[PDB]
């Protein structure tokens, strides 16, 4: 009973069973500051049964540094009371409550307990009870640029899925008598040692088809072993194998035991000596707070730092830690004790929310057990950070001034950023910018662009939008919401509904870009990313890229004149199937789904467009005849969609659907078997239907079968929609109409000058004149997966399952069909939060203008297995041109709008290079091998005139530059690369 | 010398190399064991992304070292 | 992209292939029109076939998109001009050039492969009644590839 | 010496070879006997796929060894 209209993207990450079990779990959250509220938001969006908050502390001003559900009118009110009302709106299925008193026994009501901003003694008191009652306990902490997470799910945690990957499946060629299984040609099983697999449809070894899992010994990328199968047979041919994933038993240790000898999880292998330091530092922080009436060390205070270091040494001696304490790092932790950054809060909130989902669903591998993280490279160095500048000023940014200072706050407030896209990452980025006070100064400004509209399925991870906001524009809603969150941003956000691309350069031109400070991409396709990257490279602006997929995420930074661009690296391309496999010989459900999609498009989209275009253009016939690869099929489509097979009622639609069923599932298979009989052999004597080719069988229509009826209903409904007739749904009419059907005879054909033209003319004159049909138009069927009342996914599923029945392939349900046909990208809220946190941690580095490449970090992570990694960006390549050092990416030539001959002479004279090719856009302006007459014609013209002539289109009024790519040779004839040319118009 | 490469999807790969081997040889071995073209492979060790043209000794990679094979994601 | 295409075009210009002629249409570097001469020892002998080659932005990394324009009676070519080729697919990587593709298409013209066909009826004719296939191919080339 | 090669269809082909013979020569013999192009041949012995440029001795193939021959399906 899961609402698939809301959790559509999340179910592809977790699953039906996982969410079913998750929806019966209770979560308690202690602490409602930025980290606590972030965790609560992620949990509420995830869909647990309920959430309870406990935080009786009165609100203070500095708490607004990272709490986006608190306003300056709520000072002096308990945080839980003022946060629950706003949290209850995120998800209608997740009630949110507040408890004003916490007793130990009460903890028995909850499946998971999350603890933040609580002293260590209370944490020990809670854990001593939660450990022995089998209650998941998660404790999180965020101090300035440092963070810690601790997980304890009990001594007998059972993990059903470990890596979160789909089970591997494959087709076997042969199984020897010693269990040596071999895959088909150029196919990798991908298994590891110790895995379990089960076989099916194996010929010659029926014993392996029972279903008993067996061990796997990977002997190579294409072959593996399972052991001895002597008794079950001698050799096995063909068959399929599927991986079996077995549960794992994980044992956690209580907090009291874990303090003595922790087990760390390292987010960065470049600094493996720090977590031992942080373990002492955080305990020293807790002890210091307990020894000063719950007061953290004052920012950048030397006396407090010395006392904190004394506490650290005392703890190190007490715990018998054989580590040498690094005074600088520990005192850095002491200085930033009162810091409260929204970026760290978002990062840790995403991580902890994922851990909570793991605890409730018993899925994925959790952290075991300590996770200490820092981003100390983000501390500004171009401003004065001292005790006098980091003191609080009684404003809402105190939690950030305590780390960065007032001068860096002024630097942040003067940013002029540009955010592309307003998806989930866009919403998180806007929230972080609002909290950080970005562009709240006199010279600040924010611009956001996105052309999409809010849909129901977007509410699962885009928290700035509400069900009342469905149908509106994403940019407007996000801008309004963030203006509500931070009133200082009112009138400093501009929202556009324009798509960023080659057709929108009139708005995002030179004037727009020359005033920016950085560009942040929040897109979901590679083309737009590359376009924005090229624009940023041309204008020399920092760029921040980020991407998510299910539980995986990555973030990258592009810095002018320092690092390489986004487009200097490759990514794996999308896989497409060969046309021959899809057309006649499928062997996977994906092939049938693709074929069903093509059938849908060809039945309900293309003929309608042809008919409409014929009725619109007065002379469409000539264009169709002289342009279409198959004009006669176009004429046939027009004829049989206008006159011959035009329906007049719904019964005719049902009969048409039956006829199409016969055409596509009974006759084509008979023709194929006539061409390639089941007993046929290839040229080498081997049977034709062996291996990846499966012998099909015709389908005889049977009304009692569910799939046949589903296909008939879907096809009839879509045809009626095309012709705009009323469509019935009661099966009685379908049974009555289809009962009295007499199939025409069919016999496969064996095959065997000016007649074709005669037939074309006969068809042409049979068509009624367009004059006789004025105002009559047919509605094409535009594919739309997200709507469940249009019979699109139903038709695709029915056709795919019928074709699978033709070729003996296991059919897929509607869920998987929707996933495959719609090309849905799995998405999650936790991954979005983590990537936004990382990007905002890089943003402060960009603002400070760090000039060294060892200070920036590109991040990759996978939350399913708890993997984090960071790596420095790749420096832009250099080269030598005319005895000078030239950056390959960020350098360009600035030339006036001079003649082509003058350009060639300039290059020959200054650089000593001979120009051989000069192109602009996708046109070849000048080439060395062109005939002399053409060059003489094109030589004395200016560059702008040459471009206008070649492209046969005038330059736009707003064009202020031209980007030309030039290939030139040196004096010796050796090709030398040169940077592009920026002609100034 | 034996090294381990961990994929972003959780898979682990064992490679037999020598200190003098270049990054291109390692990428070729990874392609052989996985089919990933060398131009699309992103190897990270100790916070440094390995670049073509250099040797393992340049990155101080020793026996039982751990590398991470990562990739970029198009969603978001 | 543009530099790679220009390099390949210059290379083609240096040495005339004598069996193929590919060049940009109009001035669009990413759209080419190529000509292939039918192999002498084949049913398609004495024929000129025009192909349209749309280039990919990621070239040479991504593969080109070749389509036949002249009607041809071949088991691996359908009525839309699609080509069932391997060096136009997974077998292809950024190591070969358009000249290789044109030679490969000429070879595929030289000897069809009916074991994995794209037009089942033509493959059936080719396997069963070779002479009828030869006659049909010659007639189709004569009436479509000449003139 | 003599070796046996078994196909996916149960056919067994006997070959007279020497331990020093290259894999390419064996593939040429298979092409002569069956017409299968060497590029499409994939020979497996003791769970290892034979590769071009090597010899049978490199794979420890000895008297009356049994190999498996699987061919690829070109697209
Ligand atoms: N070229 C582009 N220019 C501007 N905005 C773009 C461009 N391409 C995509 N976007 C926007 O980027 C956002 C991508 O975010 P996301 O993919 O999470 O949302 P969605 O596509 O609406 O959702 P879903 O993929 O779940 O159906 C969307 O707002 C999309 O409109
Ligand atoms: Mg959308
Ligand atoms: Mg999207």
């Amino acid at each position: 009973t899961i609402d698939e209209g809301l959790y559509s993207r999340q179910l592809y990450v977790l699953g039906h069973e996982a969410m079913k079990q998750m929806s019966q779990s209770n979560v308690l959250i202690i602490g409602c500051k930025g980290l606590g509220v972030e965790i609560a938001k992620n949990v509420c969006l995830a869909g647990v049964k309920s959430v309870t908050l406990y935080d009786p502390q009165p609100t203070r001003i500095e708490d607004l540094s990272s709490q986006y559900f608190l306003t300056e009118d709520d000072i002096g009110v308990p945080r839980a009371k003022v946060t629950v009302s706003k949290l209850a709106e995120l998800n209608q299925y997740v009630p949110v409550s507040v408890v004003d008193e916490l007793s130990t026994e009460y903890l028995k009501n909850f499946k998971c307990v999350v603890v933040t901003e609580t002293s260590l003694t209370k944490q020990l008191e809670i854990n001593d009870f939660t450990h022995k009652n089998h209650i998941a306990y998660i404790a999180a902490d965020s101090r300035g640029l440092f963070g810690s997470i601790f997980c304890d799910f009990g001594e007998n945690f059972i993990c059903t899925d470990t890596d979160g990957n789909e089970p591997l499946t494959g087709m076997i060629a042969s199984i020897t008598d010693d269990g040596v299984v071999t895959m088909l040609e150029e196919t990798r099983h991908g298994l590891e040692n110790g895995d379990f697999v089960k076989f099916t449809e194996v010929k010659g070894m029926p014993g392996l088809n029972d279903g008993t899992p067996r061990k796997v010994e990977v002997k190579g990328p294409y072959t593996f072993s399972i052991g001895s199968v002597k008794d079950l047979g001698s050799a096995g041919y063909n068959g399929v194998f599927t991986q079996v994933k077995v549960p794992t038993k994980i044992s956690f240790k209580s907090l009291r035991e874990s303090l003595k000898d922790p087990e760390y999880v390292y987010p960065d292998f470049g600094k493996m000596m720090r977590p031992p330091q942080y373990h002492i530092a955080f305990q020293a922080l807790s002890a210091f707070a307990d020894a000063h009436e719950g007061s953290l060390p004052r920012p950048r205070n030397d006396i407090d730092a010395a006392e904190f270091f004394e506490f650290c040494k005392k703890i190190a001696s007490t715990l018998q830690f054989d580590v040498e304490l690094d005074e600088k790092l520990i005192k850095e932790i002491s200085y930033q004790a009162r810091g409260d950054l929204v970026a760290m809060s978002a990062f840790l909130g995403g991580a902890v929310a994922q851990e909570v989902l793991k605890a409730t669903t018993s899925k994925f591998y959790p952290l075991k057990q300590y996770f200490y993280f820092d981003s100390l490279e983000s501390l500004p160095s171009s401003v004065t950070i001292s005790e006098e500048t980091c003191k609080p000023r009684g404003c809402r940014y105190d939690g950030q001034i305590a780390v960065f200072g007032s001068e860096f706050q002024e630097k942040i407030a003067s940013l002029s950023t540009f955010l592309v896209g307003a998806g989930a990452i866009g919403c998180e980025m806007l929230k972080n910018w609002a909290m950080m006070g970005v562009a709240t100064g006199e010279s600040g400004h924010i611009s956001v662009t996105d052309m999409d509209s809010i849909e129901k399925s977007n509410l699962n991870r885009q928290f700035l939008f509400r069900p009342r906001d469905v149908g509106k524009l994403k940019s407007e809603c996000a801008s309004t919401a963030v203006s509500i969150m931070n009133p200082s941003l009112t009138g400093k956000i501009t929202s556009y509904q324009e798509r960023v691309g080659p057709e929108s350069e009139g708005i995002f031109g030179d004037e727009f870009f020359e005033k920016l400070s950085l560009v942040t991409n929040a897109l979901d396709n590679v083309e737009a990313r590359m376009y924005v990257d090229r624009r940023c490279v041309f204008f020399e602006k920092p760029l921040l890229e980020s991407g998510t997929l299910g539980t995986k995420g990555n973030t990258q930074v592009v810095v002018p004149h320092l690092t390489e661009s986004y487009g200097s690296s490759q990514d794996p391309p999308e896989k497409s199937f060969p046309i021959c496999t899809l057309k006649n010989f499928p062997n996977r459900i994906e092939h049938t789904i693709a074929w069903a999609r093509d059938l849908f498009e060809g039945l309900f989209k293309q003929p309608i467009d042809n008919v409409n275009m014929y009725l619109s253009s007065p002379n469409f016939l000539e264009t169709s005849l002289k342009t279409s690869s198959n004009p006669r099929e176009v004429l046939e489509n027009i004829r049989d969609y206008l006159v011959t097979e035009k329906p007049l009622s719904f019964e005719e639609c049902i009969m048409w659907a039956r006829l199409q069923f016969d055409k596509f599932f009974n006759n084509n298979i008979q023709q194929l078997l006539f061409n390639f009989p089941k007993d046929s052999v290839t040229s080498t004597g081997q049977p034709f239907w062996s291996g990846p080719k499966r012998a099909p069988t015709p389908l005889s229509f049977d009304i009692h079968n569910r799939e046949h009826f589903d296909f008939i209903v879907a096809a009839a409904s879509l045809y009626a929609f095309n012709y705009g007739l009323k469509s019935e749904t009661d099966p009685a009419i379908y049974e009555r109409v289809l009962a009295g059907y007499n199939p025409p005879p069919f016999a496969p054909k064996s095959g065997i000058a000016n007649k074709d033209k005669q037939e074309l003319k006969s068809i042409a004159d049979s068509l009624p004149p367009p004059s006789s049909l004025v105002g009559f138009r047919l509605t094409p069927a535009e594919f739309e997966k997200d709507d469940d009342s249009n019979h699109h996914i139903d038709f695709i599923t029915a056709a795919s399952n019928l074709r699978a029945m033709n070729y003996d392939i296991t059919p897929a349900d509607r869920f998987k069909t929707k996933f495959v046909a719609g090309k849905i990208v799995p998405a999650m809220c936790t991954s979005t939060a983590v990537v936004s946190g990382l990007v905002c941690l890089e943003l402060v580095k960009l603002v400070d203008g760090k000039k060294k490449i060892e200070e920036y970090k590109n991040g990759f992570f996978n939350l399913a297995i708890g993997l984090f990694t960071f790596s420095d960006p790749i420096a832009s390549p250099k080269m030598k041109v005319n005895g000078k050092e030239i950056d390959k990416i960020w350098d360009r030539y600035n030339l006036p709008d001079c003649t082509l001959q003058e350009l060639i002479d300039y290059f020959q004279k200054e650089e000593g290079l001979e120009v051989t090719m000069l192109s602009s856009g996708v046109s070849l302006l000048y080439a060395n091998f062109q005939p002399p007459k053409k060059l003489a014609e094109r030589l004395p013209l200016k560059i702008s005139e040459l471009v206008e002539q070649i492209t046969k289109k005038k330059l736009e009024p707003f064009r202020k530059h031209l980007v030309l790519e030039i290939c030139c040779d040196d004096a010796n004839g050796e090709d030398v690369e040169v940077p592009f040319i920026c002609i100034k118009l | 010398m034996q090294i381990f490469v961990k994929t972003l999807t959780g898979k682990t790969i064992t490679l037999e190399v020598e200190s003098s081997d270049t990054i291109d040889n390692v990428k070729s071995k990874i392609q052989d064991k996985e089919g990933i073209p060398p131009d699309q492979q992103r190897l990270i060790f100790a916070g440094k992304q390995l670049e073509d043209g250099r040797t393992l000794s340049d990155y101080n990679i020793q026996k039982e070292s751990t590398l991470h094979l990562v990739l970029r994601l198009r969603g978001g | 992209a543009l530099k790679r295409i220009n390099r390949e075009l210059a290379d083609l210009g240096k040495d005339p292939p004598s069996s193929s002629s590919a060049g940009p249409v109009g001035d669009d570097l990413f759209h080419w029109q190529a000509t292939i001469m039918g192999p002498a020892d084949s049913p398609y002998a004495g024929g000129v076939f025009f192909l349209s080659i749309h280039f990919p932005t990621d070239y040479p990394f991504k593969p080109p998109k070749v389509n036949f324009t002249t009607r041809i009676y071949h088991p691996n070519i359908n009525s839309n001009g699609s080509i069932c080729l391997d060096i136009l697919r997974d077998q292809w990587s950024p190591a070969l050039t358009i000249s290789k593709v044109l030679l490969s298409i000429s070879s595929l013209l030289t000897d069809p492969n009916p074991d994995d066909p794209l037009v089942p009826e033509i493959a059936h004719v080719y396997k069963t009644d070779r002479s009828r296939y030869e006659l049909s191919a010659r007639e189709w080339t004569r009436k479509y590839a000449i003139g």
